[PDB]
């Protein structure tokens, strides 16, 4: 009937014209008279897609198994997202330009905006950061983090974990012993010590990030698999990072002397997976997992059912078993036996679900009660609503990390957190975006209504355990051995400390350090004189030297003189400004070479903890690149107020000579003498 | 008879709000005014009305399918002088003007002479003059002229004050008018021929905006049963009449007030000096045109304004580039359309619909996946949306042979296929050919 | 071939333009950092090697980038600002527009880069007339046109008190579009950029701008001279001879063989220095006159031609929109397993109709695609005509009757439902 030629349409045409004919114009058949709007009329839609900057145990398929030679089948989170989605559009010019002070100082701390869609100033990108002192951004007593590291988003996550009492107290606790073999746990401990110690100004994650980057050179396979603007891609990474960090830390806490494995208890989830099929015979496994990843279908009122399903779920995936090679759809059922003291939630969802979540009111529950019955974990909002053993655990929201996409459609990460105040028996809510810290109201904290905000990571903790106080490392007795002995994994001379001198509060020591540049600062200049800094400078520690300050000048013997031997494939060694070998690399290096592994950092840190004052040509630059800050009490240095800074070699001749290549100990020594001059000079 | 429902322009506020990268649906395509004009042209040329053997000629000379244009007549008394015509040779139509009831047969030699002289001259902005001939089909012993058509052309008079919604007549345009008229004058005088004194508002038609001015009638007396130089200079005054008269009614034009017309006799230099809103250079030019001798030369007149001549050239060239751009884009749209037709032909086949994914075979799967990729678009946040410029990019890229690579994703989201556009074009064309035979 | 002034009419327009946008679209290079991935607002670089074709981020409008490969030290940003401010304002048809100048380290050497509007498949006069096969031999008319447009550039540049420089040679001025449209490129920005002192405050001695301003006249003379003289070398296939102000003598321009003596007078005016030159655009143009009418005439002619060819093609865009919308609505994954889109459902006629238009059966035995069928169906649907169509399920027992208007309303309703 309808087949060509039909009587309806084709009756006029004697033979078919092919679509590929250019001689035959499309105008050949005119439209008849129309009294109404055409379908071809296009609705008033804006088009944002063009000029988008590209790139920001089973195989094959289940039911897709009819294939040509072509397909390679790995997918989802790693690359893109939901099928054929259009990428959001970001314009670089608008991205790199915006901030000086923002032109605003006081109004920047306002977290609420009258417009629902508008992104508040606090969430907006903060300016990048000679030396500049940013006072107005943080009025709280809790430190913020510097945005400049290899990948800054991690900060958001770390700050969160900082407020988990168990986590913090444990990791800071592990500083008491050596534990040099564990990079991440220790470095994170020191970082924790920074954020804790300074009720005040900012701390940097640089050493942590460096160590992590060095480490990446089953979980390692996962994060490496996820691995390939420089900073741009949060695509699925932060979730994965959460898993990697947690799991790795558990792996490392094994290596500590006591084998404490407290994390294994605290974040630990016994996961029971049962596979039902043939040719696998039967297989049942149980494994401890740090975090649970949430997905789902409704089969809601609020977040809890998602959690419940995450804890007990049966899913069907098509697998090939190593037992017998039969490849078929297999059914796995996994349930978790226990409820941890602290649990971490990784949100991987269809964006539609994110929409539905934004639609719901108070979708995130401030607190909930939960217990296991049968083999099935159950979680409900109120004690009575569940009936059972009445052995129930109270879980309160400790904090969460949220992704923010502003109007320019660039992506940043921010942290929401809760802290206990023992007096008044109260809770306070805080937001951390990089070096910006704001005390905020609960109602704003829980509100999911905002369209830019998407939840990424959510951390829940036990009510009784959360209210336990935070403890600084000072309460524990600390191992000072590395100060008194030598660990080196050639320099002329130096003398290790003995038990007699007793460095303590008031003790005087001298220090200087020398650095090597891992990266050069690169600028781009458009019209109208705007300095765009792309690829920021990456600097690493090279040499550290500390000499005795007891009895005034006294002994000329160095407390420690150390080379750090770090290999990131340096661009330039700055040999002129500071003597560097090069080739300090561990295998071929003739010098006392120690993997920094906090150890030099440990010397300086135990020193500053004991409260011994530091001397130098200037403390700030050096300490800033050592990734440690010390109170002004220890701070005193030679350089004096002059029309910026003052140069030491210049001052030496004035104080009576000088040479082109200067050992660090020399600068430190001369510095110490200069301080001695400064005291007696008085008026 | 007319429809503005082809497509509504998007609201002005949106266009104002648009970011530089951001495009709107009309901007991808040909703007409405040009397409409407061209469409009206096509319709007006193409329209053919039925005819009677005895009321109107079946065939005349080399010409047929005659239809009268009843509306253009100054004759007022007798049936219309001018008719629309389709030529036998070449088509493209043309215009014909009838000259009825001639006293006595004029010799063919004279007609041949007139033809040779007026055919010899070729100038744009001067309506091309085609074959002239005498025929009996009217049985009035009638001699007729043939011109190029140049459809929907309005006289400057009709252009600004009446025919369309009234148009503002800014002096800038006046400059262009002056330049083009200067061109036709120079071109006709180059053949030493005399102008016709048809230079007044009427009979001077505009086409091809911005302002392409052309003279039509351009001398009819030579057909009929002072020296050359005298007339040749005399016309300067006529042009002056035109430009002055235009110049004075500008204010009347803006508020669409009724015009005043003035003859060259009424013109006073002081009155010219009196007028405002005009560039003193152009005023000086008008002064040159109206005043009596030092014979008036093309040299001096053109010598008055060099810069504005360059201005006119600039405008013309810019517009040319504009038109090229629009033409390129729409031709591209056509090709792309055909492509979409082939892609559509392969996709969604009824034979193919019994799997949850719609590919019948495994060979056809990648193209179908691609179809899903281009046409079935999902916004971020997970809501469906259809972009066009995306579609244009993918289709355009596919038409070419370029090696850019695509990650195509299955409807499971579990799986993917990696493919290069060259392989896609080859695959689509080969498959299409296979299906079609 | 040789023609009257139709001059801007190209031999084959469709081929040229299609090839042009095709040339615009192509990007080969990716992997290596020899050519970096992204520079400022610019990306998708392809070499033309110091010179690249680039797609901008901001505009999304393809442009070209000039690399300017090594720089002593950091450029005084104010100078760059000066260059941008000065040349961004100027607008000329025959001078390729200057959009953005910037300094970048992305090459891993210190490079300053310029960006110009794109004019694809454009060749230099050197290449166009003499070497590249087949070569169109310079006819006096074309020469006149060249002269007029370059003169335009002279007027436009000098009117803003800037000098064009030593770029007036033919190889640095390219043609855009095959037959007649000319454009020049670089304009010697090097003078303004690389100088420590230009304060643009003349002492009593006076400014140095005028001298260069005359120099431009001289250079124009050189270009036009070389082209005009090498004409015979062009007509027969042969290599050209090059000349310079130093080498150029009037006795020879008078000893020229095929040239209009008027052009000889023009060349003479341009090449010669006089005790008082005072060369103005006015005098030279006074030499010119009618040739302006020639270029304008050709321009209008080309406009008319393009309008003519465009007329046939204009309808297709609409069709594009229509098939695009229908395509949007038809095959969505969620729509695949819905009960509405099933054999008994509201949406079913859409599938049946689409099958009807696009999926044809010859003698019930194979597929065929008729174009006029597709256009007829689509046009009639767009118009929304009250006319009835009989569609089959096709489980062949029962059928559905539907009118094009109802199809139109239904389709738009569905589309609106999917969107928004």
């Amino acid at each position: 009937m309808l087949a060509y030629p039909d009587y309806f349409n084709d009756i006029t045409s004697d033979g078919p014209i092919s679509v590929d004919d250019e001689t035959y114009p499309l105008s050949s058949v005119g439209m008849p008279y129309y009294l109404d709007k055409l379908l071809s009329a296009w609705p008033p839609v804006v088009f944002k897609s063009e000029g988008t900057i590209p790139q920001l145990v089973i195989s094959s398929q289940n039911e897709k198994l009819s294939t040509q030679e072509f397909p390679l089948l790995r997918y989802d989170r790693t690359k893109y997202g939901m099928r054929n989605a259009i990428p959001d559009y970001v314009c670089l010019r608008d991205i790199r330009k915006q901030i000086t002070s923002g032109l605003e100082t006081s109004d920047i701390q306002t977290y609420t905006s009258i417009n629902k869609y508008e992104v508040p100033p606090a969430y907006s990108r903060l300016p990048l950061t000679d030396n500049f002192d940013f006072t107005p951004f943080n009025n709280t007593e809790y430190s913020g983090l510097d945005p400049d590291v290899d990948n800054h988003y991690t900060n958001a996550i770390i700050q969160l974990y900082r407020f988990i009492p168990e986590m913090f107290n444990f990791v800071v606790g592990c500083l008491k012993d050596e534990n040099f073999e564990t990079t991440l746990l220790t470095d994170l401990g020191y970082l924790f010590d920074m954020m804790e110690r300074s009720h005040g100004k900012i701390c940097s994650s640089s050493n942590f990030q460096a160590s992590l980057k060095s480490l990446t050179d089953l979980e390692s396979l996962c994060i490496r698999e996820s691995i390939e603007s420089s900073e741009s891609i949060k695509r699925n990474m932060p979730q994965k990072f959460n898993r990697f960090l947690l799991s790795q830390l558990i792996k490392e806490e094994a290596q500590t002397v006591n084998h404490n494995i407290t994390l294994n208890q605290c974040f630990g989830l016994e996961t029971e997976i049962r596979t039902e099929c043939s040719c696998d015979h039967y297989d049942t496994t149980v494994k401890l997992l740090p975090s649970l990843s949430i997905s789902g279908i409704n089969k809601g009122q609020n977040i809890l059912p998602y959690i419940e399903y995450a804890m007990k779920n049966v899913t069907q995936k098509n697998s090939i078993c190593p037992t017998c090679g039969k490849t078929e759809t297999i059914t796995q059922e996994c349930t978790v036996k226990n409820l941890p003291s602290v649990l971490s939630l990784e949100l991987s969802l269809l964006d539609t679900e994110f929409s539905n979540i934004r639609s719901s009111k108070n979708w995130l529950t401030s607190e909930f009660y939960g217990s296991i019955i049968k083999n099935k974990a159950v979680l409900r909002s109120t004690a009575s609503e569940l009936k059972g053993t009445s052995h129930i655990f109270k879980y309160e929201l400790n904090g969460y990390v949220a992704k923010i996409t502003d109007n320019n459609n660039e992506t940043r990460l921010v942290t929401y957190v809760k802290k206990y105040n023992p007096k008044e028996n109260c809770f306070k809510w805080l937001m951390f975006n990089d070096y910006l810290v704001v005390e905020i109201t609960e109602e704003e904290a829980l509100k999911m209504t905002y369209p830019w905000k998407t939840p990424e990571i959510i951390i829940y903790c036990d009510a009784e355990e959360l209210r336990k106080p935070f403890f600084s490392v000072d309460t524990y007795s600390i191992n000072y051995d590395i100060l008194f002995r030598d660990y080196f994994a050639a320099r002329r001379e130096y003398k290790l400390l003995t038990h007699d001198e007793a460095p303590k509060s008031g003790t005087l020591v001298a220090i200087d350090a020398e650095f090597v540049s891992l990266q050069s600062e690169l600028c781009e200049i458009d019209h109208q004189g705007i300095r765009s800094i792309i690829r920021p400078k990456r600097t690493a520690l090279a040499r550290i030297s500390i000499i005795r300050g007891e009895e005034g000048e006294l002994y000329g013997v160095p407390f420690v003189d150390d080379y750090v031997v770090n290999t990131n494939h340096i661009e330039d060694y700055l040999t002129r400004y500071s003597g560097i070998l090069p080739g300090d690399l561990d295998p071929e290096k003739s010098t006392k070479r120690l993997v920094r592994r906090n150890v030099v950092y440990r010397k300086v840190w135990l020193l500053m903890q004991l409260g011994c004052v530091f001397v130098g040509h200037g403390l700030n630059n050096d300490f800033k690149h050592i990734n440690i800050n010390v109170p002004r009490n220890q701070i005193r240095d030679t350089a004096i107020y002059f029309l910026r800074y003052l140069s030491l070699r210049y001052l030496a001749y004035v104080l009576l000579i000088q040479e082109g290549n200067h050992d660090s100990i020399e600068d430190a020594h001369t510095a110490l003498i200069l301080y001695k001059k400064y005291l007696h000079l008085k008026e | 008879l007319q429809y503005h429902l082809y497509a509504p322009e998007q609201p002005s506020s949106l266009k104002s709000l648009l970011k530089p990268n951001e495009r709107s649906a009309d901007q991808l395509f040909i703007p409405n005014n040009i397409r409407e004009d061209l469409t009206k042209k096509n319709l007006s040329i193409l329209q053919v009305f039925p005819s009677s053997g005895k009321v109107i000629p079946s065939i005349v000379q080399d010409y047929f399918n005659l239809v009268p244009l009843n509306f253009n007549n100054n004759d007022f008394l007798n049936k219309t002088t001018l008719f629309k015509v389709f030529s036998n040779y070449d088509g493209k139509a043309y215009v014909l003007k009838r000259l009825p009831n001639i006293d006595k047969s004029m010799n063919p030699n004279k007609i041949s002479k007139i033809y040779q002289i007026w055919s010899k001259i070729n100038c744009t902005n001067l309506i091309k003059f085609r074959d002239i001939f005498q025929t009996t089909k009217f049985g009035d012993l009638s001699i007729c002229l043939v011109f190029d058509y140049y459809p929907n052309s309005l006289s400057l008079y009709d252009y600004h004050f009446v025919n369309f919604p009234k148009f503002p007549i800014t002096n800038n345009y006046l400059w262009i008018y002056l330049v083009q008229l200067t061109n036709v004058i120079n071109s006709i005088h180059s053949q030493n021929l005399s102008i016709g004194n048809t230079l007044n508002w009427r009979k001077v038609l505009i086409t091809g905006d911005p302002g392409r001015i052309k003279l039509s009638h351009c001398f009819m007396d030579l057909l009929f049963n002072s020296t050359i130089e005298g007339q040749q200079q005399l016309d300067y005054k006529y042009l002056g009449e035109l430009l002055f008269n235009l110049s004075i009614n500008i204010e009347n034009s803006n508020n669409n007030t009724a015009p005043k017309e003035y003859r060259l006799e009424e013109i006073t230099p002081q009155s010219i000096d009196d007028m405002r809103q005009i560039d003193d250079k152009f005023k000086d030019v008008l002064k040159y045109l109206i005043s009596d001798n030092s014979k008036k030369s093309i040299h001096d007149l053109t010598s008055h304004f060099y810069d504005k001549m360059f201005m006119v050239l600039e405008s013309s060239q810019t517009y040319t580039e504009y038109m090229e751009s629009v033409l390129s884009r729409e031709l591209e749209n056509g090709r792309l359309f055909r492509l979409v037709n082939k892609l559509n032909c392969i996709f969604g086949r009824i034979e193919s619909r019994i799997d949850i994914n719609w590919s019948e075979s495994g060979t056809k799967f990648p193209i179908i996946l691609f179809y899903d990729y281009v046409f079935h678009q999902v916004d971020s946040n997970g809501k469906p949306i259809m972009d066009l410029t995306h579609v244009l990019r993918c289709l355009n890229k596919l038409d070419a042979g370029i090696q850019e690579k695509l990650m195509l994703v299955t409807p499971d989201e579990l799986n993917c296929i990696i493919i290069s556009y060259k392989e896609l074009k080859d695959l689509i064309e080969s498959t299409f050919r296979s299906i079609t035979q």
